[PDB]
């Protein structure tokens, strides 16, 4: 009976082939959870960049605008100075 | 949290920013009273 | 023919299992991704609390050096007013 046998096989083959559709669209899955995931995250933290350059450029801008104030008050005393 | 705590140094930030051009017009204010 | 037709699925068997196992290798190598992917985005964050810690202690700088300019400008003043 390789007829039987051939039977058999081709049974195997169908529920082989089968699984491996369904494994193939297992994959595909994982493969859109972790793009979803990464543009989730990669938004969240883009905005925590964009706040945390902000507070940087400023801050600079801080300390130019110190000095300049010092600058700006001393010539006030300066001007102070003539009386 | 961050969002929040870079809200806090932001909010600070812009606070000095102000207390810079009180303070000079202050002293240019008291100056200027002087003459 | 029923030899030469049991002989060719064997064969087509053997590659679908191969196929199969390989898959399957590549659905644990995209569920480990999704975990180094989730460390990487904590890094991130990581790297996010250095730069809002060097902004804090920048600002708090600021915050003291106004305080001290504002303080010597005032007896600066006092001596240039006690004239």
């Amino acid at each position: 009976e390789t007829r039987d046998q051939v039977k058999k096989l081709q049974l195997m083959l169908r529920q082989a082939n089968d699984q491996l559709e369904k494994t193939m669209k297992d994959k595909q899955e994982l493969e859109d959870f972790i793009k979803q995931s990464s543009e989730d995250s990669s938004h969240q933290i883009s905005a925590l960049v964009l706040r945390a350059q902000a507070s940087e450029i400023l801050l600079e801008e801080l300390q130019q605008g110190l000095s300049q104030a010092k600058r700006d008050v001393q010539e006030q005393m300066a001007v102070l100075m003539q009386s | 949290q961050l969002n929040e705590r870079q809200e806090r140094i932001m909010n600070e930030a812009k606070k000095l920013e102000k207390d810079l051009i009180d303070w000079t017009d202050g002293i240019a204010r008291e100056v200027q009273d002087i003459v």
